[PDB]
C-alpha cells in the first residue's frame, strides 16, 4: 500500500490531480491532444517537438499541433488517446507514482454507462496494475468539503450537467436528469456568432482560443429584456482582447447571449426547459418534506458555473416559478421565501477537497476498496455501491 | 393535481 | 421502590410518567420508521431503526408503521422497541427500579395479554405490574364512581356501564370505528376536492389538518345549505412547502361519520345509538343514574359542540321527562394516565400487583383472573 | 338515431357510433405545436397541428400530453382535440347525436363540471352522460361481479363489484401507469448507453415497450438467465437505420408495477392493492371476488401477466380454494364496448341529462347524477 | 384481529 | 454515446 494515495478527475475537459490531505491540488493540467502539423500559411519549426505532446505544453505550443479532445460528456472515444494521456500523467514528470503499490480514487460522473467505468477499471488493474482503487459520486466529493448532509447539485462542466439531490444523507437516485449543455457547446455558439460578426475560424485550434474570450468578455444578464434594450440602445459594453497574432476584434453583443443557452436551450436545437425550471420540477416532483429543506440548502458547482451573474439569475427565475406556479402572482405570501445559494470561493475546484477530506480518514481501513486479488476471480465487479 | 403529485 | 410507572400503549400515541404527577412526562406518538432509501454517504451509519419525535421530524424519508392496530397488537418488534426507547432514553429509568402499569381496551383477545406479560416479566423483569381498563381509570381520575365511559380513541371507541362498588360486563359495547377511518375518510374527500394525499407523511399531515380545523355540526341538512353559500366557512391552511389549502364542507363532513357509519360502509350504528342500547340492557333503576352521569374521554371526542350534538340526540331518542346532562372535562386527553397514577398511588392496591414469584410458579394465565 | 361514445384515455382517444363493434376513430391525444421559426410560407403551415397526424411530423414539434394522470391539465388542447375528433374524423354534428363520457374514479369534482359546463355551451350536445370505464369494463365482458383491473396509460385503480351493487368505500387509484413505465425504460436504456430525452424519442421508446416487453414470472431467475446472455438478447430496427439490442430491459421494467420502489414511490404493486381492496370487502363476496378478476386497459397486454397475477394472488391468498384470471384478448377496447353496450340498452334512453335539465338545476346535477 | 377485520 | 448524440 505505501500509505500512499493520489485523488484524479479524469473528466472531459480539464484533469486535477493531488494527494490527500492537501488544501488545493499540486498540479492542474488540461486534457488536450494533437500530432505535430505543419501548416503552410504561416509559422514554422522554432524549439524542440515530440511525435505525441499533451499536457500543459498544448495549451502554450497549440499554433504547430493538431489539438484534439478524447473525452466529452464523460464518455469513451478513443481508448488509444486515454491511455497515453494516462500514461503521461503517471509519468515521472506529472505524477511520478509507483503504481505496485498505490491507490487513487476516480470520480466518474453520475448517470454514465457502466462500460466506461469497467473499461477503465479494468486498464488500471491491468496495464498499470494499481493494488486498489475506488468510483465515488460528485455528490460526496462536493457536499463533503464543508460540511453538508443535505442539498443539491447544480454541478455543470465540460460535457453534460447533472443533479443528484441528497435529503438527510440518503440519496434519491430516482430524482436525477441530464441535459446536453455545457461549456463546449456554449463555445460552439460563441462560434457560429462570431462568425456572423464576419470572422472565419476553424475547429482544430482556435477552439481552445476562444476560451480565453469567453473567460474574460462573456458574461450572464439579469433580466433579458433590458439588458437586450441596453445593447440596442447603447454601445458602452463593446470589449475585445488581444489575440496572439496580434489582431484586434470586437464584441459586444455576442459575449452575452451565449450564456443564455443554459436557460433557453431552444438556441442550440435542444428540447430542454431551462435549468431552473428543471430544477424546480425535480424538487416538486419529491415529496412534500424534503422541498423546503433542498430549497434552502443549494450549492452552484462546477468551473462552467463560475459565470458572473448565475446566481442572481437563478434564484430570481426560482421566485418566478414559485410565484407563478403555487401562489398564483400573490406576492404577499412570497416575501417569507427565503434561498442561500452555496458558491464557495473555491469553485473551480472542490472535488480535489472532497477526495483529499475522504482519503484522510478512509485510509486506514483496508474494506474500502476494490483490491486487487478481487479482480483474478470471476463473478466480480459491482463490488460495492 | 394541484397539491400532491402534479396533475 | 418510592413509586410506579403508568404507561397508556395508545392506538395512536403513548402516553407514560411517574405515579403522583398530574401531568405526564413523556408524550410522544407511536411511529417506528425504516429507511426506505438506499443510503450513500459514508460518514454516517445512524440507527437502521428510529423511533418517536425523530421519526415524525425525518418522516420524509422513511416507511411509517404503526405498532398497533385498532387496539390489537400486530408487530411484538416494534412494540419492543417503542417500550426500550421510553424506559430508558426518555424516562430514564431501570425497570428494576419501579413497577409498570399497563392498560389495554376492553374485548381485547387473551393471546395479546398473556403475550405482554410474558415479555415484561421476561425481557425487563419488572418487579411487579399490573393490567388494568381506560375506562375505570377515567372514573378515578373524574372522581365519581357511576355513570358511563365513552373511550373514544384513535383505535377503539368503546362504553362500559358502571354503578356504585360495580360493573355491567354484559353491556359493554366496542365499535372499530376510530381516528385512523376518519382520517382515510379525510384523504378521500380531499381527494373529491382536489388534493391527493397518499403516504404517510401526508397522512400525518392530514391529521395535524383535522386536529386543527375540524368541527361537529349540530344540524346535518343546514350546514349543507349554508355550505351553498360558501362565503364564510371556508378556511385556509399553510402546508410545509408554502402552498394552500381551503376546506369546506369537509371540516364538519369527517365526523359526521361517527353519527353516520354508513359513510364509510359499515353497516353498524352511531356511537349516540350504541350508547342508547348499552344504557337499555341495564337495569331499569340504574337507567335514571347513567343519563344523569355520562363520562367521555379520548383524542376523539375534542371537537367543539360534539357534547351538544350528542346531548340533543340522546335527548330526542330518551323520554322528555327527565334531565339529560352531559360532563366534558377540558383534560380528557390525559384523563387516563391521571386515573392510573392515582389507582397507583391507593394504599390498598399496594398488594394487588403480580410479582414474579407468583407469576412463575403459576403461569400466564393467572392475569386473566386478576380482575378479567 | 344512435349516440357517440368518446373515451378520453390518458394516452388515447377512442370513438365511435353507438352499436359497432369496432371503434372508427383510434388516435393519440397529442397537440404539437411547431418549434422553430414559422418560417414557410407556402402549401401548408398551421398554428398547431394537433392530432393523428403530429405523430407523422413530430420531429419538429413540441408534443405535449393534454391529459396527464388521469386529470386535464390544459383545457384549449382538450377542446381541440375534441374538436377534431367530432368533425375531421367523424364528420358528425354535435346537435344531431348525444355523447358518452367517461372517467377514471377519485377525480376531482372541478373536471367534470368544467366538461359538463364546456360540452353543454359550445357544442351544445342535445344530452350526455357520465360513467366509469370499469362499469363497461363489466358490461363489455357480460358479468355482474367481479373485480375490474383498469391499467391505464395514466391511472391504475380497482372497483369492487357485487350482483346489483358497488362498494365505494373500498376503491384504491394509483398513479402509476404507462407513462412512469416509459420514463424508467429510458433511464435504463441510458444505463446500457443509448439516450433519448426529447418527446420523438419517447414515442420510439413507447413503441419499443410495446413491441419488445414482457413480465417475468421469477425475477432472481431471469436475471440470473441474463448473467448468461446468449438467447434473451433482441434487436430493433430505429428509424435511422440503427439497431440497438435489448437485454434485461425487457423484464425490468414490467416490474415496476409489482415493485414501485424502483421508482422511489412509498407504496405497493397492484397485487397488493387488489388484495387490500378485496379484504375490505365482507368475508361472504370474498370468494366471488376471488372467483372473478376481470382485467382491462392497454398496460395489461403484457404477455405473462395473468399468469404472474394468479401465481401472486394464489401465494397471498389462503392455500384453500381456487384463484381465476380471466384475459380476453379485446381488453383494449373493452370501456368502448361497454359503454355502446350500455348507450344501446332502452332502459338507459332517460338516464340521460339534457340541456333544460342542466340550465334550471345547473353544473352541480351531475355530481348527483350516479356519484 | 387475526380472524375478521384486520387487527 | 454510442446511441443517441457523438460520445
Ligand atoms: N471561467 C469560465 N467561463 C466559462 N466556462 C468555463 C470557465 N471555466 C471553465 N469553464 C468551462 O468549464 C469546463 C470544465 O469545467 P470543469 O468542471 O473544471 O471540468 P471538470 O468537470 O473535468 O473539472 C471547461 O471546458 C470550460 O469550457
Ligand atoms: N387536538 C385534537 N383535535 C382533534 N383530534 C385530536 C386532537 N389530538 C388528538 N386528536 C385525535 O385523538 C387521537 C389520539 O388521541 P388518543 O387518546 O392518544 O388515542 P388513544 O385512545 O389510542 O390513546 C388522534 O388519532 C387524533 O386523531
Ligand atoms: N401492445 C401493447 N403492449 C404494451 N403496452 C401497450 C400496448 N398497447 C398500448 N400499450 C400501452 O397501454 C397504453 C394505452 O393507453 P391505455 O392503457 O388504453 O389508457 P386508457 O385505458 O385510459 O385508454 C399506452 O400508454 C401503451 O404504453
Ligand atoms: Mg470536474
Ligand atoms: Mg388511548
Ligand atoms: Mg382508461
Amino acid at each position: 500500500q505505501g500509505r500512499k494515495v493520489v485523488v484524479c478527475d479524469n473528466g472531459t475537459g480539464f484533469v486535477k490531480c493531488g494527494y490527500a490531505g492537501s488544501n488545493f491540488p499540486e498540479h492542474i493540467f488540461p486534457a488536450l491532444v494533437g500530432r505535430p502539423i505543419i501548416r503552410s500559411t504561416t509559422k514554422v519549426g522554432n524549439i524542440e517537438i515530440k511525435d505525441l505532446m499533451v499536457g500543459d505544453e498544448a495549451s502554450e505550443l497549440r499554433s504547430m499541433l493538431e489539438v484534439n479532445y478524447p473525452m466529452e460528456n464523460g464518455i469513451v472515444r478513443n481508448w488509444d488517446d486515454m491511455k497515453h494521456l494516462w500514461d503521461y500523467t503517471f509519468g515521472p514528470e506529472k505524477l511520478n507514482i509507483d503504481t505496485r503499490n498505490c491507490k487513487i480514487l476516480l470520480t466518474e460522473p453520475p448517470m454514465n454507462p457502466t462500460k466506461n467505468r469497467e473499461k477503465i477499471v479494468e486498464v488500471m488493474f491491468e496495464t498499470y496494475q494499481f493494488s486498489g482503487v475506488y468510483v465515488a459520486i460528485q455528490a460526496v466529493l462536493t457536499l463533503y468539503a464543508q460540511g453538508l448532509l443535505t442539498g443539491v447539485v447544480v454541478d455543470s462542466g465540460d460535457g453534460v450537467t447533472h443533479i443528484c439531490p441528497v435529503y438527510e444523507g440518503f440519496s434519491l437516485p430516482h430524482l436525477t436528469r441530464r441535459l446536453d449543455i455545457a461549456g463546449r457547446d456554449i463555445t460552439r455558439y460563441l462560434i457560429k456568432l462570431l462568425l456572423l460578426r464576419g470572422y472565419a475560424f476553424n475547429h482544430s485550434a482556435d477552439f481552445e482560443t476562444v476560451r480565453m474570450i469567453k473567460e474574460k468578455l462573456c458574461y450572464v444578464g439579469y433580466n433579458i429584456e433590458q439588458e437586450q434594450k441596453l445593447a440596442l440602445e447603447t454601445t458602452v459594453l463593446v470589449e475585445s482582447y488581444t489575440l496572439p497574432d496580434g489582431r484586434i476584434i470586437k464584441v459586444g453583443g455576442e459575449r452575452f447571449e451565449a450564456p443564455e443557452a443554459l436557460f433557453q436551450p431552444h438556441l442550440i436545437n435542444v428540447e430542454g426547459v431551462g435549468v431552473a425550471e428543471l430544477l424546480f420540477n425535480t424538487i416538486q416532483a419529491a415529496d412534500i418534506d424534503t422541498r423546503s429543506e433542498f430549497y434552502k440548502h443549494i450549492v452552484l458547482s462546477g468551473g462552467s458555473t463560475m459565470y458572473p451573474g448565475l446566481p442572481s439569475r437563478l434564484e430570481r427565475e426560482l421566485k418566478q416559478l414559485y410565484l407563478e406556479r403555487v401562489l398564483k402572482g400573490d406576492v404577499e405570501k412570497l416575501s417569507k421565501f427565503k434561498i442561500r445559494i452555496e458558491d464557495p470561493p473555491r469553485r473551480k475546484h472542490m472535488v480535489f477537497l472532497g477526495g483529499a477530506v475522504l482519503a484522510d480518514i478512509m485510509k486506514d481501513k483496508d474494506n474500502f476498496w476494490m483490491t486487487r486479488q478481487e479482480y483474478q476471480e470471476k463473478g466480480v465487479r459491482v463490488l460495492e455501491k | 393535481w394541484x397539491a400532491x403529485c402534479p396533475a | 421502590e418510592t413509586t410506579a410507572l403508568v404507561c397508556d400503549n395508545g392506538s395512536g400515541l403513548v402516553k407514560a410518567g411517574f405515579a403522583g404527577d398530574d401531568a405526564p412526562r413523556a408524550v410522544f406518538p407511536s411511529i417506528v420508521g425504516r429507511p426506505r432509501h438506499q443510503g450513500v454517504m459514508v460518514g454516517m451509519g445512524q440507527k437502521d431503526s428510529y423511533v418517536g419525535d425523530e421519526a415524525q421530524s425525518k418522516r420524509g424519508i422513511l416507511t411509517l408503521k404503526y405498532p398497533i392496530e385498532h387496539g390489537i397488537i400486530t408487530n411484538w418488534d416494534d412494540m419492543e422497541k417503542i417500550w426500550h426507547h421510553t424506559f430508558y432514553n426518555e424516562l430514564r429509568v431501570a425497570p428494576e427500579e419501579h413497577p409498570t402499569l399497563l392498560t389495554e381496551a376492553p374485548l381485547n383477545p387473551k393471546a395479546n395479554r398473556e403475550k405482554m406479560t410474558q415479555i415484561m416479566f421476561e425481557t425487563f423483569n419488572v418487579p411487579a405490574m399490573y393490567v388494568a381498563i381506560q375506562a375505570v381509570l377515567s372514573l378515578y381520575a373524574s372522581g365519581r364512581t357511576t355513570g358511563i365511559v365513552l373511550d373514544s380513541g384513535d383505535g377503539v371507541t368503546h362504553n362500559v356501564p358502571i354503578y356504585e362498588g360495580y360493573a355491567l360486563p354484559h353491556a359493554i359495547m366496542r365499535l372499530d370505528l376510530a381516528g385512523r377511518d376518519l382520517t382515510d375518510y379525510l384523504m378521500k374527500i380531499l381527494t373529491e376536492r382536489g388534493y391527493s394525499f397518499v403516504t404517510t407523511a401526508e397522512r400525518e399531515i392530514v391529521r395535524d389538518i383535522k386536529e386543527k380545523l375540524c368541527y361537529v355540526a349540530l344540524d346535518f341538512e343546514n350546514e349543507m345549505a349554508t355550505a351553498a353559500s360558501s362565503s364564510s366557512l371556508e378556511k385556509s391552511y399553510e402546508l410545509p412547502d408554502g402552498q394552500v389549502i381551503t376546506i369546506g364542507n369537509e371540516r364538519f363532513r369527517c365526523p359526521e361519520t361517527l353519527f353516520q357509519p354508513s359513510f364509510i360502509g359499515m353497516e353498524s350504528a352511531g356511537i349516540h345509538e350504541t350508547t342508547y342500547n348499552s344504557i337499555m340492557k341495564c337495569d331499569i333503576d340504574i337507567r335514571k343514574d347513567l343519563y344523569a352521569n355520562n363520562v367521555m374521554s379520548g383524542g376523539t371526542t375534542m371537537y367543539p359542540g360534539i357534547a351538544d350534538r350528542m346531548q340533543k340526540e340522546i335527548t330526542a331518542l330518551a323520554p322528555s321527562t327527565m334531565k339529560i346532562k352531559i360532563i366534558a372535562p377540558p383534560e380528557r386527553k390525559y384523563s387516563v394516565w391521571i386515573g392510573g397514577s392515582i389507582l397507583a398511588s391507593l394504599s390498598t392496591f399496594q398488594q394487588m400487583w403480580i410479582t414474579k414469584q407468583e407469576y412463575d410458579e403459576a403461569g400466564p394465565s393467572i392475569v386473566h383472573r386478576k380482575c378479567f
